[PDB]
């Protein structure tokens, strides 16, 4: 069972965020062009139709540590949003809520885990709350 | 059970027999993977300076070509700001017949003669044609910034 190393399953994110996938619903690149270490990520989540997040952006923040992809990167959105699992007052997505990361496996990528928040905004439980105004963000 | 009889020579043949200006050295979890370390070419602008790398060995390998990539912020033409590297043997020109060994001193040369020319060259490139005194300066400023420690 061959393993890629992290920097080179990065690299491959990193191309295939370039080349875009499916419809561009979701989006993610290299928050800073010149980070070698291909840590922090920005990424992009267009709301769902029909629900109350639809026609917004949702912009995030993803870290992806030194035993990623082995473990779930880090995430929180910076666009304020009224989802379960994500801390109402930080943006901080609780892994345990969410069982792309809860559940996480090597095969697993930002791809993904965006994708899953994407789905899950879609839910019954989500797709009704009354979400804060569009365009305000989360401190720090 | 384990690698292919290539890559098990190639892994020892490092070790035992080190190319001039560069270390080679296998990770500590995955056999496929090696942290490389480039001394700057004789007569460059990174002279003086230590340049790490890291390599790795694809499934496929040698069918497929080792994935390299520099993890020193470097100032050169065919180096980007992410640290991939444009060399034809990469890529394009890669065949089984090459070994780890020869990729390697091929990014030493590179590094000793840049190919500003080349079509996949980033923005560094324009200061290297045009102004290829000034370039060589900034080569060895962030020589001086990135490889010394």
């Amino acid at each position: 069972g061959v393993k890629v190393p992290r920097n080179f399953r990065l690299l491959e994110e990193l191309e295939e965020g370039q080349k875009g996938v499916g419809d561009g619903t979701v989006s993610w690149g290299l928050e800073d062009d010149e980070d070698m270490t291909l840590t922090r990520w920005t990424g992009m989540i267009i709301g769902p139709p029909r629900t109350n997040y639809e026609n917004r952006i949702y912009s995030l923040k993803v870290e992806c540590g030194p035993k990623y992809p082995e473990a779930p990167p880090s995430v929180r959105f910076v666009t304020k949003i009224n989802m379960n699992g994500i801390n109402n007052s930080s943006g901080m997505v609780d892994a345990r809520s969410i069982p792309v990361l809860a559940k996480w496996q090597n095969s697993y990528s930002i791809k993904v885990v965006l994708q899953e928040l994407r789905r899950l905004m879609m839910s019954k439980e989500n797709m009704k709350l009354p979400q804060p105004p569009e365009g305000q963000t989360y401190n720090n | 059970a384990g690698l292919p009889r290539r890559i098990i020579k190639e892994t020892q043949r490092l070790l035992a027999e080190p190319v001039p200006g560069i270390k080679a050295e296998p990770d500590e979890s995955n056999a496929r993977y090696f942290h490389v370390v480039i001394a700057g070419p004789q007569d460059s602008p990174f002279e003086g300076g230590t340049f790490k790398l890291e390599l790795f060995l694809p499934e496929e390998y040698p069918m497929a070509a080792p994935k390299v990539r520099f993890m020193t912020k470097i100032y050169h033409p065919n180096v980007d700001k992410l640290g991939r590297i444009c060399l034809d043997i990469l890529k394009d020109k890669w065949s089984p017949a090459l070994q780890i060994r020869t990729v390697l001193l091929s990014i030493q040369a590179l590094l000793s003669a840049p190919n500003p020319d080349d079509p996949g060259a980033n923005d560094v490139a324009e200061q290297w044609k045009t102004n290829e005194a000034q370039a060589i300066e900034t080569a060895r400023a962030w020589t001086r910034l990135y490889a010394m420690n």
